């Protein structure tokens, strides 16, 4: 039983990534952003802009979240509709959940929502910017290794001794194969 | 007195002591309550053949109900189980142990076992704490069946200026500011 | 008809093409008969027109509002008012500056 | 700055000077992702935007809302939506006509 | 022990009339509209446009009413603030109460507020127009009697035999003296 | 059959009259005891300890409400009194509740009349502004003036009222 | 067009009086004290005890008045709030105005406030004591006559003959009507 | 000279009357021109374009104040009119200031009486409740009732009133 | 519970059941270090706690305030001090005794 | 990239089976029936008894399936609602899908629906009976090994020698743990 | 809900509520919406709502019994064609399932 | 001829294999040109501008269909590939319609594989859940594992399967 950690993201990146849907049973769906970052779970902080819409028989519930770079729908089906009742218009929430696609528009399947203090919003901004910078630098370094040499055991050794994770090369390969 | 140390969830190993972790609550595993000594706050045993509770520090004492909370913490680099004991549990939840005991009793009166009642109580009434930022302190142990578990001594709410200071220092290390 | 994000902007820097803006300021005057207040953040004063709720005088707020531009003038129609009374403003402006000076360069790096 | 009353108008004759209007129609299509609905009373179709609430398809409503006139188009920003499902519309139009034909003359009569 | 009946009015007439404030104890305040009609109590039907504003210590309560011809504030002080809680935004109410002036702006001191069906709104329109026309005709007839003759004991006899109320000449003279 | 008349022309002693109007004040609301067969006022005798209804012998008392309000229709103002279950329907509260509320007010040391007035003006104030049509007979009380003893009340039929106003306008000569 | 004069009272008389509110339009509210006195407008003299509390939007303004016998609220609504600004805590004022009731407690609706000197305050004490004594003796004279026959023509004639104002008979009649 | 009289007993045509009381309402404050030496109204004759005082010939007019307010005593209510320097002493504002205030009020679109009432009820509201003694003559106006035209006024004396009410108390028979 | 009225007394007749005191008297000494002053009514001397205002020697003053009964002594927690330099104290005393004489009988008589 | 094959069941096996939901990301939810069978994907055959209720915005669509042992809910959320449109009330359908639990009642998340012929239904009954018999006898012969030693290397070797699939031992152990 | 159970018309049980029949049509009444079904052991008058079978078409019906004083008629809900069908295998599997289900469900424990 | 085999025991390099199952997922639908004589892929030579088939010289190619889906029978999962007229018979749509639809999809900005997958998942989703018997050969693709290339498909024969399962029941030993 392994659970993958959630990454703090800009809504623009969620709305501009490529959604990769798994075909096997023992693999989950994921999303590859514009700068070769695999994400399993998203975690965003933003303002609720509209009153939540709950079906008459409480089979589902949704609300919109805005943070400054995009506006995204947050959904909950069956028994997760309870989460859609914890918030109201004008709140400053933090939402953690998976990523799903419906009618060529990305959406978040909610796992948790909770109000925060404005200082938490400022932490979200600082920490997400730093987390973007670090990975941008690492991907820029690894892209040259991928292009000059390719996918070999010796290339893996080069990536090992250069301080770049092994999986990043495979992520770059998948991004190339999906963008071709 | 030994001081606590910040450490990323990624590189903590079994057997470490005095570990501090900042994160977001990502799942609530269990909430339970059970009896303990009213003086040393320790696990006491009720004997069926003796009809009394025996504290192997004070003799016979009247039991007091205290709660245990079992949840999961996530901070961008890993995921770890955390266990809270006693007062901190009802401080975080906001519900006294008497209500938790009564609700577990009502759940078990429907025919559910202890584990199922605890899980249903955790996932049906205390689901609103998911998504909350906290900073926990404790000792990390390795259970043979569950993996790493962080047993917490105390918890506190974050501190938005110290954390910003840390992020600024790390950005300075990167070389942008 | 995609929903537009609240483009965070200063009072003095409101462009002509903006349709929704998010401001942070402090209230200096409130008129309850007409349901208006004056937001002052240091570089200007904006006449924010509420719909049902008003803030008190002297507290810091953040206003997400749709801009209405006619021959009558320019006035922001507040939609969401949040209380930012005990927020850290200096750190906020510092991070806004850092983001503004960094992010446009970041997107150019890497290719396909 | 007294707020103007809702000048009651038909869709086909919304003049340019209007800043607030009050329409009566029946809903013909609702879009929940964008929160819009199309109002049709026989002489036109108006794309009414909503903030938080939507009516069902096929019921008659009365909508009081502002005018947003940009190059993007002319769409009515609904402020108050009321359910006029079981009202007598023929009597309403008759009284509207009679009031329009009488009141302008009535004010002229008498002097000082 | 006499109470004067309430008249059904357009908000324009309330906002464009002359407010006459009594000086004695045994006379109430009143308002004379542009066509020589004395009104003691007003009774209007219209839409609440904003959520009621109630002071923190429930000293007073108010809300705005719109009917298509004007927009008027409705107030209640001390224990009448209870009425300000019976309504919310968007309702179609009927309000009965006295007329007061504050800072050269007419306002209604509420005595009762109650919801109605849209057909009641249509009745309000029909009835207010019909009862406006009658008084317009009667005042137009009585104005000539006042102008040609004036206030004489024989003018009262002429008005009596012409079918015009006696008090109408007096209110016409009061209007002339107030707007001169 | 009943006849529709405007309040301006209501004269004392007239019978079978119907009036349309708006509720402008709530005077009193209270309860008392009546026979369970004829719903008529019964007398409880202290020396006999029983209720005597002299067409019914001895009967068990039942609770009947009296509502006392005022009606206004642009041309006048007249007092109206409703009896029994009609007041229960209009107020929407069962007579036992009114009885227990007035008892609770009386336990505070307040007289019957004062308790009734406070109950009327502090709990049933939301019916003011309601548009109704009442039917009954008019009487002349020497201390109160004219009073209309309602037998039944109903809600307005708006289409018929519009028809009446249109007929009046036609007689006036505009339509 | 008649302004019937204000009367001078102790505070306890106002607090322990009987508030009678009128129902007709052409009649004002009044007070009937314990010893059968009809009061329309109070005129009190006393020192202010605490700071004048006034709403920031100056809709209402109220303060406390003390003279050694009780505590009375002096209020001003809408336009009258100006008076609440004329006073400062710690001085002696003469307050003239009407009496009204809110939450089973008596209060004075202000109509005029003026700063005063202590010697006119002892003059106030003199006048109120003298008027109280005079009305007490008149009421004692009228008690037996009321208990003799009631309100009849013969009783009215004999009261006129020996010099009792007629309205006292009705005042005690209403007092008996309301005590039961 | 001047004779004391109770307000209840004031009748039309009475002369040389002084009363003591409290101000209960202010009606109006105005100014107008008069002869500078005999204090009488001067007419701006359109035939000559000059201000004439038809008892001393041509004069240059000066402004004077007129003040109408209301006095109360506990036994009745009367209207009182003060003239000239008495009003300036009572108010403390020089007549020219009232003059510019009136003309500014009129320039907004108000008549002379409207400006007078607005000025009285807006700026001179602080004299209500003060004790005063008024001395003058009672006149009757057909549409206004009894007006006690005051020749002079003074602050109320305290020792004389105390001794007068003391001797009234002795007449009562307490001491 | 409503606020209590004020009771006026002398220094030598300060009753234990009295709660708030109104006193008229003579200043003989003022200490600014502890914000204290001595007031003399003729029959005794009382220590009065001034909050922020301090009278002058030669100014006869009236004080309304609160009494504080502790083990250290008897001092008056003064609330308001006013100038009575000019005053008919004898008339005040005579009306006080006259009131104390007649008011208890006045209330008793006339039943209902 | 491995898909666990769907297994054929009676409706009753699903209704009183035990729902086990996984916690790791790389593991799917499953069901353990009464007689210790692990089921991932259900594959049922039966007639439809009621009209397909589909939301007007076509977010969700569900219908009822009956064959003779119970009544099961077949659901489809978001994109899958198209399947709920393929059926009409009264016909025999083969439904293949996943298993999920909502409000203490099992249900099937649809993955495919196809109309079919009755002889296929009788072949379905045959196959269900055959699959039940073999697994029930395998569980019977594995119970002795489980109750003999437990989960040990010697027990695994003797189970392999006897021809019993290894995973049955662990399935029995998990079922035994769930019971207590 | 109650699952549908299949039997013969001659073996209808009073305790049972919902019925499934496979049978032969002999006659139909349009005005009352009746028609006759024969499964080889008896004839049942069953009430189709709006559909109407044809003579020569073997019909399977899922319905509910209406045991009233008017007779024994089935509130039919589902009507289907089985004219291209075998059934000997149907009785074979029904008797097989009936014979081995009670011991099979009692076999094993926990 | 053809040999029956279970999916559990399918191994690479096997030939003439018969499988029975149900469709569980549809992957791809595509069309491409082939020779009109041997129905084989033809190379569009850039230097010649024509479709050469190196077994019959220059020929004019025709469109033919390829389908990729998945089969399951309760013991395993196998990806299968269907060719030409068999796909047209199974789908019921003439190949030129599929060609027109796939060009319409790719005109919106999608590649060949994206258009194929979208067309498969948006229009031909109604064939899954249906039974099918396939005959073909097992191949190993380096990126996808086992693929069963079916030469032909024919509908399940119910009686043959019933007798097979009955004989397997006899092997079990119930009858
Ligand atoms: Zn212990
Ligand atoms: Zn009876
Ligand atoms: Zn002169
Ligand atoms: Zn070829």
């Amino acid at each position: 039983k392994k659970r993958m950690p959630a990454t703090r993201l800009y809504i623009k990146d969620i709305l501009e990534g490529y959604f990769v849907k798994s075909e096997g049973d023992f693999e989950p769906n994921y999303l590859i952003t514009k700068y070769a970052r695999k994400v399993y779970r998203a975690k965003i902080v933003g303002t609720v802009v509209r009153e939540p819409l709950i079906a008459e028989d409480e089979t589902y519930g949704k609300f919109q979240v805005d943070d400054g770079t995009g506006v995204i729908w947050v959904l909950g089906f069956r028994d997760d509709t309870k989460f859609a009742k914890l918030v109201r218009k004008g709140d400053l929430v933090q939402v953690i959940g998976k990523i799903a696609e419906w009618r060529d528009d990305k959406q978040i399947l909610v796992e948790g929502v909770s109000k925060v203090h404005p200082n938490m919003w400022i932490l979200h901004r600082y920490e997400t910017l730093k987390e973007k910078i670090e990975h941008i630098k690492k991907a820029k370094i690894a892209l040259e290794i991928y292009n000059q040499y390719g996918i070999t055991a010796k290339s893996k050794v080069i990536a090992k001794n250069k301080g770049i994770e092994e999986e990043l090369l495979e992520v770059i390969d998948e991004l190339y194969g999906i963008m071709m | 007195v030994a001081t606590y140390t910040r450490k990323k969830i990624k590189d903590i190993e079994a057997g470490d002591r005095f570990v501090e972790v900042r994160g977001t609550i990502a799942k609530v595993y269990r909430v339970l309550t059970y009896d303990a000594c009213p003086e040393c706050k320790k696990k006491v045993d009720y004997d069926e053949g003796l009809g009394v509770w025996i504290c192997p520090e004070h003799g016979e004492v009247q039991p007091i109900k205290m709660t245990i909370l079992d949840f999961g913490l996530d901070d961008g680099t890993g995921y770890i189980r955390v266990t809270l004991f006693g007062d901190d549990a009802e401080e975080l939840l906001g519900v006294s142990p008497e209500e938790i005991a009564e609700k577990i009793k009502e759940l078990e009166e429907s025919g559910l076992t202890t584990k199922e009642a605890a899980r249903k109580l955790a996932e049906d009434e205390f689901y609103n704490i998911i998504g909350r930022e906290i900073v926990v302190r404790g000792n990390v142990i390795e259970d043979r069946f569950l993996g790493l578990i962080l047993r917490a001594s105390s918890w506190e709410d974050v501190d938005y200026r110290r954390e910003i200071e840390r992020i600024k220092e790390e950005l300075e290390k990167l070389g942008v500011m | 008809r995609r929903r537009k994000p609240a483009v965070e902007r200063k009072i003095s820097e409101i462009r002509e093409e903006d349709t929704r803006v998010s401001l942070i300021g402090r209230v200096i005057k409130v008129d309850k008969m007409d349901y208006m207040f004056w937001l002052d953040d240091g570089t200007g004063v904006a006449i924010i027109e509420s719909e049902s709720d008003l803030p008190k005088v002297g507290q810091v707020v953040r206003v997400i509002g749709r801009i209405i531009r006619n021959e009558e003038g320019i006035h922001i129609y507040a939609e969401v008012i949040q209380d930012f009374s005990d927020a850290d403003l200096e750190a906020l402006e510092e991070i806004r500056e850092l983001e503004r000076k960094l992010l446009p360069r970041l997107e150019g790096e890497i290719v396909w």
